[PDB]
């Protein structure tokens, strides 16, 4: 309700399901695990954006 | 305290000789014993509507609204009769009364009235209907001897400054809140609540005195201050930084 007219907004949430595992790719799981992190940050910057 | 009293009873033609000896009288004492006098005049209206019944009597032709053309050389020689003389220890200070028919600015017996004299005082059905007394509407209250009546000596050197900056804060605060009546309270500054807390104190405290509560001036200049203290005198922008120095941090 930012004045007499209310314009409708997000929210980010976490569902629960958490974000599957891949640990047969040559064993690689780190790199894959900060690139989870990078694009969950900008995920929530980009609802923000919304 | 000398008192005349006319009854809506007693003749018509009595009403029109009233004022004079009213006027006959504070003259005497005025300019034969020096003193200060304040003749206080009610009901104005009553004047005109008496002196309207005795021109239509006498016959002569109605001149503007059914009111007799020379009301105002009327008004004006009863009006003029003030002031003060030079080499005379005294003066005559007028305050008539009168009231308005169906609230309107532009009827005649205002309208001379205002013509022929100085300054004006409004009362306001809004502020009397929220149950203020007395209620004295100072937003198109005026005045034209302020800047010479006031001044070092005869009062404190910290009035006009006062006069000026109290005016100031409360306009903004009541058109700040016609604001916040469409804008919304969320949306308002902590500075726009000490707008808005200026408003309620100052109609709270400094414009309700009650019957009897007989205020000087000073004690009228102290609440003044004290309204004033709620800012800092950064926001205080009507006052000269000379004066904050001294008053402000009371």
């Amino acid at each position: 309700n930012v004045a007499g007219v209310t314009l409708p907004v997000f929210e980010h949430y976490h569902e629960g399901t958490d974000s599957y595992e891949l640990t047969g790719l040559a064993r690689g799981g780190e790199q894959l695990a900060k690139l989870k992190r990078n694009y969950a940050k900008a995920v929530e910057l980009l609802v923000e954006l919304a | 305290v000398c008192l005349f009293l006319n009854l809506a009873n007693d003749p018509t033609i009595e009403r029109i000789i009233t004022p004079r000896l009213a006027l006959t009288t504070a003259e005497f004492l005025a300019y034969q014993c020096e003193k200060h006098v304040l003749v206080i005049l009610t009901d104005m209206s009553s004047y005109a509507e008496a002196l309207r019944e005795v021109s239509a009597a006498r016959e002569e032709v109605p001149g503007r609204r059914g009111f007799p053309g020379y009301m105002y050389t009327d008004l004006a020689t009863i009006y003029e009769r003030a002031g003060r003389v030079e080499g005379r220890n005294g003066s005559i200070t007028q305050i008539p009364i009168l009231t308005m028919p169906n609230d309107d600015i532009t009827h005649p017996i205002p309208d001379l009235t205002g013509y022929i004299t100085e300054g004006q005082i409004y009362v306001d059905r809004q502020l009397h209907n929220r149950q203020i007394y007395p209620p004295i509407n100072v937003l198109p209250s005026l005045s034209r001897l302020m800047k010479s009546a006031i001044g070092e000596g005869m009062t404190r050197k910290d009035h006009a400054d006062v006069s000026n900056q109290l005016y100031a804060c409360y306009a903004i605060g009541k058109d700040v809140q016609a604001m916040k009546a469409v804008v919304g309270e969320e949306a308002l500054t902590s500075d726009d609540l000490l707008y808005l807390e200026f408003l309620q104190k100052f109609e709270k405290n400094f414009i309700t005195q009650g019957p009897y509560e007989n205020r000087t001036v000073y004690e009228t200049l102290d609440i003044g201050w004290q309204l004033l203290r709620i800012f800092p005198k950064e926001m205080l922008k009507r006052i000269p930084q000379s004066t904050l120095s001294e008053f402000y941090p009371r």
